[PDB]
């Protein structure tokens, strides 16, 4: 669930700005930051809490889609200094035994 | 290393009552020769001292022993254990170590003590007051500083050497299942992840002004008003209000808060309950016997209600206390009616009429546990078996109830429902997978083909709530063992946000709104910040 996606985010910036870059760097951060839960059903937080540090104008750019009639979400869920996390844990799965490597 | 001067060996004691040792310096083990000796009995926690000579042995009964490599085998020092009581039947905690050639470490129970050279009683630490202790952490190149607590679901807390700070802190909470903790040295550079019961991994860095977060916030509550948001939180009265970041800090040691409808501060003091317009002196007057878990507070000033250790329940201002008898209650709420139908242990609903009775409120209907609701002119109740609908006489006095929707329910029944506003329908569903809206008439469990009620795609047990809404729909709510969704009456919909981050949602799962006039919307679980969240 990522590098493969990680990995297109080093070559993938051939051409673009500050704007665009750190706006990736940035969403970087949501790459553990994001949760797994029931996928997509429940794909409502993430839209706002892209707008937690905000360099990006991607949401007002989702004006034309979040906002659409009641079928669709509505306006909701602001944020901005809200949830917490920054964790990098999206597994909800079962295990035993951990620890960290040495090196 | 014994041999050489290379590596560390490794040994260990089999159910064979005698200690066994391994010498590997390179690839395949070795066994050199003899054991030289053996060890009586058996331990749980045994581990070398600073010297190669001595070993410490720790068995299940709790007690300090040892048994000398060198000159003879059982010695001296079985003297002086602090505690022989455990607090759970367990064994022996996890026996530990320093940097230093000389102090030792060790953890046993919610205490910490640190040992040395000569037979004992050095050293003895706690960090703070607080279920059973099983997991412990710990740590090497970060300094040795120790990983510790009482149980903490919430916010693991770790020991700095020789000082009582708190440089971490933990926003994902946790849950409890092995013994599995420990941090990364970090090479270098500082922060900090590690692994526990819940099966995830922490992430935290150390740099902060303040610590002493831990017993400031467990739980949130909030201010009954009109189109005004106040939230409050543990350690009672922490002023907050809309686009403010100004917070207060005081501790009265509260158990469960809650708050009246107006200004007027409603409390709960240790083994007391307390009502005050402000709070200083906090005058109060009880009849109470023994410490009420939780007090709460009506709109109008009609009387009061609350679930006691015991028989009595107190009231302030208010004369002709209630009639009881029942043994000890469990579920209130909250009527603008001066009848009052209070749940119970008993199963027993019991029905409350203020400054007077003429009434006997003994009312056995069955074993099975009450729980309630209501619409308008209905009083709802879902029991254990089935769901039975009283008309009240009169808002003054309720003598007579008349039956009208009751039916058993399919097998594996649902803990608790919810209903609109301005609707007053009949709406049951089942807990796992489905959900259904009737119709009220008597009794209907029938859908088919004729329409399509909503859906269900990931609630099961602990089924919540739901209420009125804007135009669209209706929505349902809670944190507990699932997420909230949203779905349409005719048709199906999209749903709203996820459960905030943590499990375990707090004791209050009520969400904050009003009807036709939402706009606000507030949900946390134990740390989270503020809520606040609108429409355009």
């Amino acid at each position: 669930n990522t590098l493969q996606q990680l990995k297109f985010y080093k070559p993938y910036i051939c051409d673009n700005d500050p704007k665009y870059e750190r706006l990736v760097n940035a969403i970087l951060d949501f790459l553990p930051k994001i949760e797994e839960n029931l996928i997509c059903s429940k794909y409502t937080d993430l839209l706002r809490i892209a707008l937690m540090a905000e360099d990006e104008a991607i949401f007002e750019e989702a004006h034309k889609q979040v906002q659409r009639f009641d079928d669709r979400v509505w306006f909701t869920n602001h944020g901005r200094f809200h949830q917490h996390r920054q964790i990098i844990n999206l597994g909800d799965n079962e295990g035993r035994h951990a620890v960290y490597l040495h090196n | 290393e014994d041999a050489g001067l290379i590596q560390l060996h490794v040994a260990f004691i089999n159910g064979d009552v005698s200690i066994l040792n391994w010498d590997e310096q390179d690839q395949e083990f070795k066994l050199s020769h003899v054991p030289v000796l053996k060890t009586m009995q058996s331990g749980i926690r045994c581990f070398v001292q600073v010297l190669k000579r001595y070993y410490v042995v720790c068995t299940s009964n709790c007690t300090l022993t040892v048994w000398d490599l060198t000159n003879g085998s059982s010695n001296t020092l079985e003297l002086h254990v602090f505690n022989v009581e455990n607090d759970t039947p367990l064994a022996l905690d996890v026996f530990d170590e320093r940097s230093k050639t000389a102090t030792v470490l060790l953890i046993f129970k919610y205490s910490v003590w640190r040992l040395n050279f000569l037979p004992g009683l050095s050293v003895s630490l706690q960090s703070e007051a607080v279920g059973s202790f099983i997991t412990c952490g710990k740590r090497s190149t970060d300094g040795r500083y120790l990983l510790l607590g009482t149980s903490e679901g919430l916010i693991v807390y770790d020991l700095k050497i020789s000082d009582p700070v708190l440089r971490s802190n933990v926003s994902e909470h946790i849950e409890c299942v092995d013994i599995y903790e420990l941090f990364d040295p970090v090479y270098k550079y500082i922060v900090l992840c590690g692994a526990k019961g819940k099966q995830v991994v922490h992430v935290h860095t150390l740099r902060s002004v303040s610590g002493s977060n831990s017993h400031q916030n467990r739980e949130i509550a909030w201010v009954h008003s009109a189109d005004e948001i106040s939230v409050m939180t543990k350690a009672c009265l922490e002023p907050n209000v809309y686009l403010r970041s100004l917070m207060d800090m005081t501790r009265e040691r509260t158990q469960l808060l809650a708050v009246d409808s107006k200004e007027r501060i409603h409390l709960i003091k240790p083994a007391i309950s307390r009502i005050s317009e402000w709070s200083t002196i906090t005058p109060t007057h009880a009849a109470s016997n023994c410490k009420i878990n939780a007090i709460s507070a009506f709109n109008d000033e009609q009387i009061f209600v609350g679930y006691v250790d015991g028989v009595i329940i107190d009231v302030i201002h208010d004369t002709a206390l209630p009639q009881q008898f029942i043994e000890e209650p469990i579920d209130y709420l909250k009527q603008v009616s001066p009848n009052i139908l209070v749940a119970s242990a008993h199963s027993a609903q019991k029905t409350v009429i203020f400054q007077l009775e003429k009434i006997d409120p003994l009312q056995p209907n069955d074993q099975w546990p009450l729980m309630m609701d209501v619409s308008t002119k209905y009083a709802s109740l879902q029991e254990g078996q089935y769901i039975i609908l009283f008309s009240d006489h009169g808002v003054c006095h309720l003598d007579i109830a008349n039956p009208s929707a009751f039916v058993k329910p399919k097998d594996s029944e649902e803990y608790i429902v919810g209903f609109d506003l301005k609707n007053s329908l009949l709406f049951l569903a089942y807990e796992n997978n489905i959900i259904d809206v009737f119709r009220l008439i008597f009794s209907c469990n029938q859908l088919r083909y004729e329409q399509i009620c909503e859906e269900e795609i990931a609630q099961k047990a602990k089924i919540s709530y739901l209420v009125a809404t804007d135009d669209g729909t209706m929505l349902a709510m809670g944190f507990e063992n699932g997420t909230l969704e949203l779905f349409a009456v005719e048709n199906r919909k999209v749903q709203l946000i996820y459960s905030i981050e943590e499990v375990h949602e707090h004791c209050i799962r009520q969400l904050l709104f009003s009807p036709c006039k939402l706009l606000l919307i507030s949900c946390a679980e134990q740390l989270c910040f503020w809520n606040v969240t609108h429409m355009r």
